[PDB]
């Protein structure tokens, strides 16, 4: 659900659900065409799917291939209220994070019982 | 039914969650709905259900 | 896992209704003395 | 799991098959106990009249 | 006087002249004449008792507003309002509110159910004016032994007992619950379906929405 | 004749090598998935994250564990005082990261138990005995829910709760004295005041009852074939075990009424251990010891140390050190 929808839920109706950490959807394409100087205020990263670079063998020959793998930690993955400016060097935009909430730690569970923590940020 | 009575129209009772602080307020419109009422009653006794 | 907890949601409900309507069977009547 | 919910069910199956069970043992209670009105003992808990 | 279980009743209340005698009549007006009031058609012949005619008067009232409760729910729950009115919303199907309902209705339909307990009463006062001995509610033929009407009723004396219990129970009660759902339909200005089917949800303030969870 | 009646019956029977009762249905499916659990848990349960700091603890057998070391790591910090069954968890290898099990197995426990002590009394009823050893046996049921379930509710976590396990009971013990002052605390007092006293009572009674023996063996055969099962006729002499305790302590001082001291056998450490429960289940809600910290100062001003400033000091040492990565803030609150 959108931005606009969750807005209207109250802290009490939202609790527990789990849409905390869900992103809000965007809808009607269209163009923005910023003006210089603006910046994004929010900024939410969700992962819908983990992999690990793994080493597996499918006929009798081993490759360097990225395995998927269920996460350990339970609702804690996304990232949200991101924010950095936005410019212009030669007609390009350029996002420059600056702040907020960028960092998550999380643990994921490859095939095999092996868990591999990681921290799933955005910095720089 | 008396401690009803004295929350709704003997002076009112102290509420916290009263706008601009804790204070003695009329309870103008009590919840009658039996499901939201019993929720407390049939819920869960453990942990973010109290 | 919903059927896991179907399941057990049975197996309890099962056994505590088993309790139930066995304190519920006269029991006070089952008694040395008569 | 923190959602409060009546009881706990949240599935109508989860409801609906909670419901066999107790409806059995109250069917297979029946069946010794039925056409029962009177036959009252007054006594300390005599309950001697089947 | 078991219902008013503390208290005496009248110097001469019955137990046997009427089902519902168990007691109750704190006042009793039983007691006082209960006769022609204001010439109610005085006879001074067999004139049935006077606590007999106290009886009929619960009889017919019991069971109008028996026969008011379910005008008061299957309009909105049994039938939806089944006006399916040629044409004229208003008056029809879509006053569910029983009170607005009467607001709409033309005088047609009026005087047509004014005119059919016209010659309602007008056949039990024919019957009752004849019908002295046992008045017995203006019985007639309605629904009689006799049966006036298909399905002549086949019971028994003791089934007939039990079934003279039943409604006059079953009238009185109703009598009480005429008057809850009028009252409760003035002073909420809805139908009766508004407040119960709400009243057996949660309401939308709280909802923990659905489990959107993973 | 039903089947219902012909069931209850059976269920009701004292013929049964182990009676099973109404109490039974709910002790038997109870504690056999408790045990169950216990046992596939001690061997292959995975590490668990008992703090909520990612930072999992391991607690079995083929984890490079052994006996003493090996337990049940409670549940994690972050979930607290939530429900957590199986199936609220997306995947069993996460249930397992975050402590089910021990959930599971105590809230199993926990039913089992008091399972326990009504099918005490319910064989009671059955062979017609007077119904109040259930009431002796309250006393450990009570300093085991005080221990499993008041103190994670009183505290707002299961992860403050017991580990099922050696090392982890002495580091629930030595947390407790670090956060709580159990020992300062008269209720603990108590306790060990009805533990040292029921174990002395017993030896001593014990030896009394031992010592007078009426003769009826050789001396190549165990005393204790003396004695016949069903026997009509006391086998021992009350007459000069009062004797001897009477001369050794005191004449007035001493008891005659067997039953009177059985009694007192059952009251002091049962009432021991339940003032001892009441200790555990007060200090959940942080209600501490006594603290008789610099209480003594001379004239000027200074503070005299007491032994009880030694208490404190090693408090500090364990408090400062428990959890050393869990807290960020000045206060543990
Ligand atoms: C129009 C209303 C009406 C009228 C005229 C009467 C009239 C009478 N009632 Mg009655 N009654 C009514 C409504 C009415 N009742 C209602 C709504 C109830 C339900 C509470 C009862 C319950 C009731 C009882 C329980 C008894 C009467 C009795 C009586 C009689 C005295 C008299 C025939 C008494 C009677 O008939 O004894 C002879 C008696 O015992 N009534
Ligand atoms: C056709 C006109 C008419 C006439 C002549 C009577 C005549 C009478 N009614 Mg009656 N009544 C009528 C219409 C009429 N009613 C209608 C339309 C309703 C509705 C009632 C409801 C009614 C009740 C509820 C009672 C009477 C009673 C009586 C008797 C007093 C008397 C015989 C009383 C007997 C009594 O209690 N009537
Ligand atoms: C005392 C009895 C009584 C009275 C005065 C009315 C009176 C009325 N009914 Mg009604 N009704 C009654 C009993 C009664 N009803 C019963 C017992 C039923 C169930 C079969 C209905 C079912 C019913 C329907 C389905 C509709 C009415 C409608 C109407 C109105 C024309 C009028 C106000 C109509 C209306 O205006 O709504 C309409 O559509 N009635
Ligand atoms: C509980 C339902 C019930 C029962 C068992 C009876 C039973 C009986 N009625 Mg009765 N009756 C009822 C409801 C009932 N009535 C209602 C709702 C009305 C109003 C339409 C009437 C109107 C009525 C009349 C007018 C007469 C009976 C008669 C009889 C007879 C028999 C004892 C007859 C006596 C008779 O003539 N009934
Ligand atoms: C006497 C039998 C018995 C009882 C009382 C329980 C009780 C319990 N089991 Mg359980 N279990 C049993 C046999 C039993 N088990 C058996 C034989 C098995 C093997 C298949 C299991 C396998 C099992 C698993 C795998 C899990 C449980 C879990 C649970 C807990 C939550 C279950 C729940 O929500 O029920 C809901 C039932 C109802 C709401 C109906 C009861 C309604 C009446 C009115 C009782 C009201 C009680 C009220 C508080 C007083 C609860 C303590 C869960 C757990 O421990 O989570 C940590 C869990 O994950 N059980
Ligand atoms: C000489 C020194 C001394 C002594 C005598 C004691 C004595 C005691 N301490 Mg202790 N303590 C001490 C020093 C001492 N302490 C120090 C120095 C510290 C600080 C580190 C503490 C910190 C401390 C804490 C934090 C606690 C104690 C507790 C206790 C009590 C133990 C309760 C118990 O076991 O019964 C209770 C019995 C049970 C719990 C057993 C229940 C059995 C269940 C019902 C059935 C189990 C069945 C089993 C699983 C299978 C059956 C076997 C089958 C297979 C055959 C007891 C009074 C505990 C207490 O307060 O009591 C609750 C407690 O929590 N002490
Ligand atoms: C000279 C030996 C001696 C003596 C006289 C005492 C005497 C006492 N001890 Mg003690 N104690 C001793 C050695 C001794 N202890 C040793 C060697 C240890 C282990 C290091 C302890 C550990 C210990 C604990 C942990 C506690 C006591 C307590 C007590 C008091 C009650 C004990 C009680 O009633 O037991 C029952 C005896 C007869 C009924 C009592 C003043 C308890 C108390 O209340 O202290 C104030 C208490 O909590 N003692
Ligand atoms: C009419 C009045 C007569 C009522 C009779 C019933 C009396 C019960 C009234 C107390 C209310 C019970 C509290 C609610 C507990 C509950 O069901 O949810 C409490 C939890 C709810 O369960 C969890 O609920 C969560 C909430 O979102 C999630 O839905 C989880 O999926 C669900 O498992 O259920 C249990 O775990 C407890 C039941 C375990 C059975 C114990 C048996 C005890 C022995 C019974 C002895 C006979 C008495
Ligand atoms: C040939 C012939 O014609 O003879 C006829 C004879 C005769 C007798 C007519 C025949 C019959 C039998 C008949 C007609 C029987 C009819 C009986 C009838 C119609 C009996 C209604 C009772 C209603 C009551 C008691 C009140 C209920 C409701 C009450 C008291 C409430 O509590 C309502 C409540 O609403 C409030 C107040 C508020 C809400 O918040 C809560 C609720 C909802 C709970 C036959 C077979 O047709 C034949
Ligand atoms: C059909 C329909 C409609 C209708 C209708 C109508 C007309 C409904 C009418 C209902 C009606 C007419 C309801 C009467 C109740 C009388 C009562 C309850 C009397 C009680 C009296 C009591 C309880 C007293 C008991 C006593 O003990 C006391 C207290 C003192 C004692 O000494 C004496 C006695 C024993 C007496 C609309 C609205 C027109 C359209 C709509 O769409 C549907
Ligand atoms: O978890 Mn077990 O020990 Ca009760 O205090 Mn806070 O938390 Mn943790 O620290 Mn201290
Ligand atoms: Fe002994």
């Amino acid at each position: 659900l959108t931005k606009s929808q969750i807005n209207e839920l109250s802290y009490l109706q939202v609790k527990g659900t789990g849409l905390a950490n869900r992103c809000a959807e965007v809808v009607g394409e269209d163009s923005i065409k910023p003006k210089p100087g603006a910046k994004l205020v929010d900024m939410c990263i969700e992962p819908k799917a983990w992999a690990v670079e793994e080493e597996v063998g499918k006929a009798g020959k081993t490759e360097k291939k990225f395995v998927n793998s269920k996460v350990m930690t339970r609702q804690t993955y996304t990232l949200d209220a991101i924010e950095g400016p936005i410019t212009v060097d030669g007609g390009k935009i350029t996002f420059s994070e600056k702040e907020g909430i960028d960092y998550a730690a999380t643990t994921v569970q490859l095939p095999g019982g092996e868990r591999v923590p990681f921290l799933f940020t955005v910095k720089d | 039914f008396l401690l009803v009575i004295k929350a709704m129209y003997l002076g009112g009772v102290y509420d916290t969650w009263a706008p601009g602080g804790g204070d003695v307020r009329y309870i103008t419109t009590p919840t009658l709905n039996p499901i939201v009422i019993f929720g407390y009653v049939f819920r869960s006794p453990f942990g973010g259900d109290g | 896992m919903l059927t896991l907890k179907i399941l057990v949601y049975t197996t309890v409900i099962f056994f505590v209704s088993l309790f139930i309507f066995g304190f519920l069977s006269s029991d006070p009547s089952r008694n040395p003395n008569r | 799991a923190r959602f409060a919910n009546g009881k706990p069910q949240s599935i109508e199956a989860k409801y609906i098959m909670r419901s066999p069970a107790e409806w059995d043992r109250f069917m297979r209670f029946m069946d010794r106990y039925a056409e029962a009105n009177g036959l009252g003992f007054s006594s300390x808990x005599x309950x001697x009249x089947x | 006087s078991p219902r008013a279980l503390p208290f005496g009743s009248a110097p001469a209340t019955l137990d046997g002249s009427l089902v519902g005698d168990v007691g109750f009549d704190p006042i009793g007006f039983s007691t006082a004449p209960f006769a022609s009031f204001n010439n109610p058609l005085y006879k001074e012949g067999d004139f049935m008792s006077d606590l007999e005619w106290l009886r009929e008067a619960e009889l017919t009232h019991g069971r109008i507003a028996q026969l008011a409760v379910l005008g008061f729910i299957w309009p909105a729950l049994f039938g939806t309002f089944p006006g399916n009115e040629n044409f004229g919303g208003a008056d029809a199907f879509s006053y569910v509110n029983p009170l607005e309902a009467i607001t709409h209705v033309p005088d047609l339909a009026i005087y047509q159910i004014v005119g059919g307990m016209a010659w309602v009463e007008y056949q039990r006062v024919i019957r009752i004016k004849e019908q002295g001995k046992n008045r017995v509610s203006g019985d007639i033929g309605l629904g009689y032994p006799g049966g006036w009407n298909p399905f002549n009723l086949n019971y028994s004396p003791e089934e007939y007992a039990e079934k003279q219990l039943q409604e006059i129970k079953h009238c009185r009660l109703a009598m009480i619950g005429a008057f809850g759902l009028f009252f409760q339909a003035l002073n909420s200005g809805t139908d009766i379906v508004s407040q119960l089917s709400p009243a057996f949800a949660a309401p939308d303030y709280a909802a923990k929405a659905g489990y959107f969870l993973p | 004749v039903s089947l219902w009646e012909r069931f209850c019956a059976w269920i009701t029977s004292t013929e049964n090598r182990l009676y099973i009762g109404w109490f039974g249905c709910l002790m038997f499916p109870t504690l056999l998935t408790a045990t169950s659990c216990f046992i596939i848990a001690f061997i292959a349960a995975p590490p668990v994250d008992i703090d909520g700091i990612r930072e999992p603890v391991s607690g079995s057998l083929l984890y490079g564990n052994n006996i003493i070391s090996g337990a049940v790591v409670p549940s994690s910090n972050a979930i607290g005082m939530h429900f957590y069954p199986i199936w609220e968890a997306a995947s069993v290898d996460e249930w397992l990261y975050n402590g089910g099990p021990y959930q599971l197995i105590v809230l199993h426990f926990l039913l089992g138990v008091s399972a326990y002590m009504g099918r005490e009394w319910e064989l009671s009823y059955r062979l017609g005995m007077r119904p109040w050893i259930f009431v002796a046996f309250s006393a450990p049921v009570a300093a085991a829910s005080a221990v499993f379930l008041v103190y994670p509710i009183g505290q707002g976590s299961f992860s403050d709760g017991m580990p099922l396990g050696i090392s982890g009971t002495f580091n629930f013990m030595l947390v407790f004295q670090a956060e709580h002052n159990i020992l300062m605390h008269p209720f603990h007092m108590a306790g060990v005041a009805g533990v040292f006293g029921g174990s002395l009572f017993s030896a001593m009674h014990g030896s009394l009852v031992t010592s007078s023996l009426i003769r009826e063996t050789t001396e190549n055969e165990s005393t204790n074939y003396g004695y016949k099962f069903g026997q009509e006729e006391e086998t021992y002499n009350i007459v000069a075990a009062h004797g001897y305790f009477g001369r050794l302590i005191f004449q007035y001082a001493s008891f005659n009424n067997s039953r009177a001291l059985h009694f007192f056998l059952a009251l002091w450490p049962v009432v021991g251990i339940w003032i001892t429960a009441m200790g555990i289940s007060t200090m959940a809600f942080n209600l501490n010891g006594f603290n008789f910290n610099q209480s003594v100062v001379d004239s000027q001003g200074r503070v005299i140390n007491t032994w009880a400033d030694i208490l404190n000091r090693a408090n500090l040492g364990i408090e400062v050190m428990h959890e050393r990565n869990a807290h960020n803030f000045p206060l543990d609150l």
